[PDB]
């Protein structure tokens, strides 16, 4: 029992070893720390204190080294022994992590048990070059439609997620998680994805029901979650996205696909703010550091689509964003946006007037992104992306004109709207998707009145699989429409709209 | 404590040697630093303010900040050719244009 | 000479050495640190004396030991020039990073070149031709013109870059110098795919566009000095081949970006707001090192990102003394619903004052701007109240207004895909004739659908069939 | 169940505090002479193979 | 540039000390005489030693150095010109603080070495020869190096020791060794 | 013992140089023997050279260079029970509110580290409420944490008020109302107010603990009223 | 004519638009392009000035343009800051009203 688990640990450690070099701190705090000594270290080696509190080199000056303190500032005092690791800093990687809670450190926080790895890896590493490296071929499914194909993503895209926080941000990206489950679960390898959710800044509270709501949903043995909650110290924070992302390119090297989710990128600026003004730096523009750029273009292009030579690995990111009140004057979001391609604009205003999920469209593009959709997902969506921004324009000047065909044009777009929201935490399947996106495309949203959009939708699926199955067959195996599987659809959508 | 002459050794190991004068306080004086398209020198305490004074590599600065430790000449030109421990001599004419 | 080193200090990404022996190399030198990665070339920027000067550092400086050896290669790092520097990518050290192998070479140069001289002069300024509609009514483009291009990725910065390539580079022949300053690493690699597919670089063939790609998780030194690579084959180019060239760069926001963060670790005090104090200096010298000779003549083209959008913030603003035309891209525009994304209120062609494009061309440039300047007065009124409560005449000159602004959106022809509107290609000749049409209410009688989308006079005519129907 | 679980808490800090006891017993005998002899032929065979 | 870099943090004395003293050769015999007018400083008890924190001037300050060569002459030259250095500078307390650096300079060109051997207890001379011997095999002192081990009587280390020299350590303290067992057994 | 001499009163930084083998760590309290009181300094940095950087709870005005300091070896240590239920205390954990000495049982430092991740909601638990409209259009939970907004004097004060009434027919809990930066003239009000109502008594034990922090008091001291109520 | 910050490309239109209008016979051009130094940049005005109190000391009249002193005001901003005096106001040393009024 209590004496069992006590005897072990004691057991477990001896804790005597001969050393190599030692320092002995010169003046410690503010979440850095100042060592005199250690005149052989490498730089951006990991130190172990005598608290035994580890940090990472970053300054090596002719004389003393400035360290930065992983953890607390209370734990570390004035006059302790700094000893050499003899290591770089890294994190472990392996597939001895998929199901295992962690922090940036590595360290089982509850766990699921300790910790194995089949290496480790530096935290901080720069991406391959411009020659490996392919464009994306493959569609990320979401289960959630106006991201689905009317604003595509694909694997390898480092396609954004930007809104103001706590909107239900958290969702959107959870849903890709959970629809990847039945491709997951595959004998095609490059089809599943390992995904890693980057919690930076938030509450530890969310993350414990975050851990549990996976595990209800069945999710959690197929991802892992890094913590760097608010209550944890920024340098931590800091380093929470490099840590996790060198377990990302693992998965990637072993030709095999992944995701991972850096939420929220402006808690990671934030983070390293903190941690350079205390250090001296004067602040840049928006009272950000100007060096804020570096760490988030490093960062993203360690996720990136591989060519064939490197088994044609991708790790696709979709970086969340905390928004300033959907101004995109400020610093921060702009940085992020710069180095991506592809923005899925969220709104607060339409997630609170019923329209979840909340993703506006009209200043949401893709740019290589867009050739992720496979042959079925290009034809059904075809031109809806154009249609709803000639709705915009419709409705500015219905406050001109007023004609047939203008307000034939506002009566599909709001129609339309209302057909993209789906229900949240139950993703509609990818081949459920495509059947509902034809009608619309196809106008047939011109006999259905907008109270009974989901009643119709549910009632339409019921009715085409029992009729006809043959069509969703193909679309499960094939995944490419032909015309004559085409008109078949028109002619089954006709009759469940007349009666 | 802050930099002087007496934080550089080159300066200092002379000055305990007993050289003090050697007249690198009359008309020339010494390179200690150079970049960033600004030069520093030791000496010039025969400097007049505002002046021009010779970079023996052929490029010629103006002297806008006098001071008893680093007089702060500006460069008119490249900085891969100023380089340190060379001599510099005072023109002795402050800058001036052809006029006609 | 050989000069043998140490590594004191590795403090930020900006090294400090101390070298062993008494002979001390010049501002600008390079310098290598051994180590069993690699190597890491630094550049001499600072000697802070005692025998310790401080270098600028191109490569991360991760895993370096106090009292490790560096060593003097004498001179700037070197790069490799020839007319066998095509075909090839080109990163700052001047390996290969396509890897073709060791790039075959003749002259092997120093990446800082002193600037051509003001007796080094063409007079040149003839119309060249974009085929891009609102490019040569706005800002017409011309042989010894400065074009820049402003404000956040709109319709994608690069891609613009793209088209421009695929019009002008197909019509201009010879050689094309690409130089893309810390630029994302997926971008060069489609680019370079597509030039092979168009049969435009071959490494079986012929390769008459040459290449330098930098990379976006490279160290602030190295991203800075990827400009001046670039910048070096340019030159070799413009005189001792003696041949007409482009030049295009994207993203030259990240020049002065790489420079702002080294400019606070050197030991400077920068800037207000945070931005280098050697801003207006270094600026100075690239656009002084792309100025024509009396060889050959170039003309350039180059994309500049604003975190804001604010055009007055002190590093678009130190862009603008070196252009004489702009053709300003606002994310407003391309929000609306218009593609190509050109404000037409910021832009400026030094040839657009006089009749230096022709009177007709000025005439109808000249009222298109005034069109639209009432349009963006009348804002106002027409949010608040509409332009039915606003006098008859008026209300015309709203409704032409909006028909221009529509008019203006042309399909992209390398991203017809991406549009999704079939591209199409509007010449300067054409163009005049289109717009003189438009203005005396020709088309103006007729939905501002077709209008949305259109490219020629040809297509509006052809809108207006399908809307009927 | 609840006090049960208590309980286990409980027992974890009472088995702490007379660890500590031990370590103030420890150094309080002439354990503490006996024992820095240990630690000093240890620590020979240990520099004596650096 | 000389051999031992000891450069800044007032070190910059030593270090062009050193280097101006080692090409006449009177390094030892300056380091002598630097300690020697240094002690005679420290029992100078009426205000020589004991006001080192300035507050005189250039010229009072003259009259406090004429006052220290009158006590013994005959440094040599160099370490005499020094003296008004420091004295033209106006750091009376930042004397003593070369001092010591120069003799940290000066013992490190012999060879000399200087350690510590922490321990709460005043260790018996057998286990330091046993220790000195273990050094001297190790790759920590070479040859043409001397080793002097110095015990130190230390509060904060309660049971076990640690050798230190050369910033060097094996540490098999007690006192760190049971804090850190005693945290893995708050768990 | 360490102990050292104040040798710095920058603003209400304190600064105290210690001798050899005598070393804090960062947040533990000091003391500072006087006839005026006591002052309590957090160490809130380290500067080497045995020498630290604190702040203060009280005011440093008329601090002579050259006063003992004493180190406990730990943060601040402030009194816990059903006997500081019915207390106003300052942040050193003694009574202001003057009705003689709080009976010590135990008492705990007020800096704690996060509880562990396995202890954190995983779950949400809804509080239980009296009132309907407060239950319906916003559910409290055990684990969330709800931002009145309005005025102040608005019916907030008896909003506040009431919540504590429900809570101790719920469950059986208490409350500890903390006031950072509180209006001394305000305080009196509330304190009869509370009394009056019966969330506080003088007749045993109470309900609602108050935690104040005046504003004439350093900035320090108005921070750590905040991390002092929580612990009781 | 003072030009200060420009590219040598611009000014070389200039020149020869004033050659052409009969009217590169009286003008001279002091020019300190930006390529060239901040301390050469800033001389550029002021040597400027004496060319011209000659010719109006002659009992000659003369016009000088002075573009642009916004620019002149940066270079001063360069070589102070880098002389480490402090800043004026927005990092212009504060002594810059003393050059443009002189």
């Amino acid at each position: 029992e209590v004496s069992s688990i006590l005897e072990e640990r004691i057991k477990g450690v001896s804790d005597e070893a001969n050393l190599n070099e030692t320092g002995r701190v010169l003046a410690v705090g503010d979440g850095i720390a100042r060592v005199f000594g250690l005149n052989n270290i490498q730089a951006e080696e990991l130190v172990e204190f005598s608290s035994g509190v580890k940090g990472m080199a970053l300054n090596l000056e002719p004389g003393q080294v400035g360290i930065v303190l992983f953890g607390s500032d209370r734990l570390v005092k004035e006059g302790e022994l700094v000893k050499r690791t003899g290591n770089i800093v890294d994190v472990p990687v392996g597939p001895g992590l998929l199901g295992r809670v962690v922090d940036a450190l590595g360290n089982p926080i509850d766990g699921k048990g300790p910790i194995d790895a089949a290496g480790r890896s530096r935290a901080q590493v720069k991406a391959p070059g411009i020659l490996p490296r392919r464009s994306v071929h493959e569609p990320v499914q979401t289960g959630l439609k106006a991201v689905d194909a009317l604003v595509p993503i694909g694997r390898g895209q480092r396609e954004l997620i930007i809104g103001d926080r706590q909107t239900g941000k958290t969702a959107v990206a959870l849903d890709t998680i959970l629809n990847q489950k039945r491709w997951n679960n595959g004998s095609d390898e490059s089809k599943k994805l390992y995904c890693v959710y980057v919690a930076v800044g938030q509450k530890r509270s969310t993350v414990a029901q975050l851990v549990q709501t996976l595990e209800q949903h069945d999710a959690m043995k197929y991802s892992i979650i890094v913590a760097a909650t608010a209550s944890e110290a920024a340098p931590l924070q800091y380093l929470a996205p490099f840590t996790a992302a060198s377990i990302g390119e693992w998965f990637r090297d072993n030709g095999k696909h992944a995701l991972i989710v850096y939420d929220d990128l402006s808690k990671q600026a934030v983070a390293y703010r903190q941690l350079s003004l205390l250090l001296r730096r004067p602040p840049g523009r928006e009272a950000y550091p100007g060096d804020v750029f570096y760490l988030h273009s490093r960062l993203l292009e360690r996720a990136a689509k591989l060519s064939e030579k490197e088994g044609s690995g991708s790790l696709t990111a979709l970086p969340v964003i905390e928004t300033q009140g959907g101004d995109v004057s400020a610093y921060i979001p702009t940085n992020v946006i710069s180095i991506t391609d592809g923005q899925i604009f969220l709104e607060a205003e339409l997630f609170y007037k019923g329209i979840r999920p909340a993703i506006n469209v009209g200043l949401s593009v893709s740019r290589v992104g867009s050739a992720a959709q496979v042959k079925a997902l290009k034809q059904v969506a075809g031109s809806l992306k154009l249609f709803l921004a000639q709705y915009r324009e419709v409705a500015a000047f219905a406050q001109s004109d007023l004609d047939a065909s203008t307000k034939q044009t506002l009566v599909r777009g709001e129609r339309l709207t209302q057909l993209l929201k789906q229900n949240q935490y139950s993703p509609l399947a990818t081949e459920e998707q495509v059947p509902l996106i034809y009608a619309g495309v196809n106008g047939h949203l011109d006999g259905i009145e907008l109270s009974r959009i989901g009643e119709f939708e549910s009632s339409f699926l019921s009715y085409l699989k029992s009729n006809h199955n043959e069509l969703l067959t193909e679309i499960r195996e094939k995944g490419e429409l032909s015309k004559e599987l085409l008109a078949s659809l028109k002619s089954a959508t006709e009759s469940f709209v007349a009666t | 404590t802050k930099a002087q002459p007496t934080e550089v050794s080159s300066i200092l190991e002379e000055r305990i040697k007993g050289v003090s004068d050697e007249a690198n306080l009359n008309e020339t004086g010494r390179v200690l630093a150079v970049g960033d398209g600004i030069a520093r020198v030791f000496g010039l305490n025969n400097i007049q303010a505002e002046e021009l004074v010779e970079f023996s590599s052929g490029v010629k600065g103006m002297a806008l900040n006098l001071e008893p430790g680093q007089v702060g000449i500006v460069l008119f030109g490249s900085d891969r050719l100023v380089k340190e421990g060379e001599l510099v001599k005072r023109t002795g004419n402050i800058v001036d244009v052809p006029v006609g | 000479t050989p000069i043998t080193g140490k590594v004191t200090a590795v403090i930020g990404a900006i090294v400090d050495v101390h070298f062993e022996q008494s002979e001390l190399p010049a501002i600008l030198n390079a310098l290598e640190i051994k180590t069993p990665q690699g190597k890491l070339v630094l550049e001499v920027a600072q000697h802070l004396g005692e025998n310790t000067v401080r270098t600028i550092a191109m490569d991360g400086t991760e895993g370096l030991v106090r009292g490790e050896k560096v060593l003097d290669t004498g001179g700037p790092i070197s790069v490799p020039v020839g007319r066998e520097t095509l075909g090839r990518i080109i990163n700052v050290i001047g390996e290969p990073i396509d890897e073709r192998g060791p790039i075959k070479s003749k002259l092997r140069k120093p990446i800082h070149a002193d600037p051509p001289s003001f007796a080094e002069q063409s007079t040149s300024a003839e119309i060249l031709e974009t085929g891009i509609k609102v490019v040569d009514l706005l800002a017409p483009y011309a042989r010894g013109g400065k074009i820049g291009l402003f404000g956040g990725a709109g319709v994608g910065k690069t891609v613009f870059i793209q088209e421009l390539i695929n019009n002008i580079a197909k019509a201009h022949g010879g050689f094309s110098v690409f130089t893309g300053v810390g630029e994302r690493t997926r971008e060069g690699n489609d680019l370079y795919r597509e030039m092979k597919e168009t049969g435009v670089i071959n490494l079986e063939g012929e390769s008459k566009v040459a290449l330098v790609f930098g990379q976006m998780n490279e160290p602030p030194g190295a991203r800075a000095r990827v400009a001046l690579t670039g910048l070096t084959i340019a030159e070799y180019f413009r005189d001792e081949e003696g041949q007409d060239v482009l030049l295009f760069i994207d993203n030259i926001f990240r020049f002065t970006q790489a420079g702002s963060e080294v400019s606070a670790l050197l030991g400077r005090i920068p800037s207000a707001v945070g931005y280098q104090p050697t801003l207006a200096t270094d600026m100075g010298l690239l656009q002084e090192r792309i100025t024509t000779t009396k060889k050959g003549s170039v003309t350039s083209v180059q994309a500049v990102y604003v975190p804001a959008d604010d055009l007055t913030d002190p590093a678009p603003a130190t862009t603008f003394a070196h252009l004489d035309a702009t053709t300003v891209l606002s994310r407003g525009i391309s929000e609306l619903g218009i593609y190509p994304a050109v404000d037409p209120l910021d832009s400026k062609s030094r040839l657009l004052d006089a009749a230096v494009v022709g009177q007709e061309h000025y005439d109808v440039a000249s009222k298109v701007q005034e069109t639209l300047q009432t349009y963006k007065s009348l804002q106002d009124i027409i949010a608040i109240l509409g332009m039915d409560e606003l006098s008859e005449q008026d209300k015309l000159t709203v409704e032409r207004a909006r028909k221009i602004q529509r008019f203006l959106s042309q399909p992209f022809a390398v991203a017809e895909v991406f549009t999704g509107i079939p591209g199409k290609l509007v010449r300067l000749k054409d163009t005049v004739a289109s717009f003189k049409a438009v203005l005396e209410g020709k088309y103006d009688n007729i939905p501002e659908h077709a209008f949305y989308m259109v490219g020629g006079i040809e297509d509006v005519v052809a809108k207006a069939e399908k809307l009927a129907a | 169940v609840r006090y049960e679980a208590s309980l286990r808490q409980l027992e974890q800090r009472q088995l702490a505090k007379s660890v500590i006891s031990r370590v103030q017993s420890e150094l309080g005998n002439p354990k503490f002479q006996e024992k820095v002899l240990q630690q000093s032929i240890s620590e020979i065979e240990q520099l004596l193979s650096k | 540039p000389p051999p031992v870099r000891l450069f800044g943090v007032e070190g910059t004395y030593a270090t062009a000390l050193y280097q101006a003293a080692a090409k006449n050769s009177s390094i030892d015999a300056a380091f002598q005489s630097l300690q020697k007018v240094e002690s005679t400083v420290k029992k100078n008890p009426k205000l020589g030693h004991l006001l080192l924190n300035p507050a005189l001037s250039l010229k009072d300050r003259n009259s406090v150095i004429d006052a220290i060569v009158e006590t013994h002459k005959n440094l040599d030259g160099y370490v005499v010109n020094l003296l008004k250095v420091l004295s033209e500078n106006n750091r009376l307390g930042c004397f003593e603080k070369i001092a010591s650096d120069f003799g940290v300079l000066n013992d490190a060109h012999n060879g000399l070495l200087k350690g510590t051997v922490t321990s709460a207890e005043p260790l018996d001379p057998k286990s330091f020869k046993r220790i000195e011997k273990a050094l001297s095999a190790s790759k920590l002192v070479g040859q043409g190096k001397s080793l002097k081990l110095e015990n130190v009587v230390k509060p904060e280390i309660k049971g076990g020791l640690i050798v230190e020299l050369g910033d060097k350590t094996v540490d098999l303290s007690i006192s760190t060794k049971i804090q850190k067992l005693n945290k893995v057994l708050e768990d």
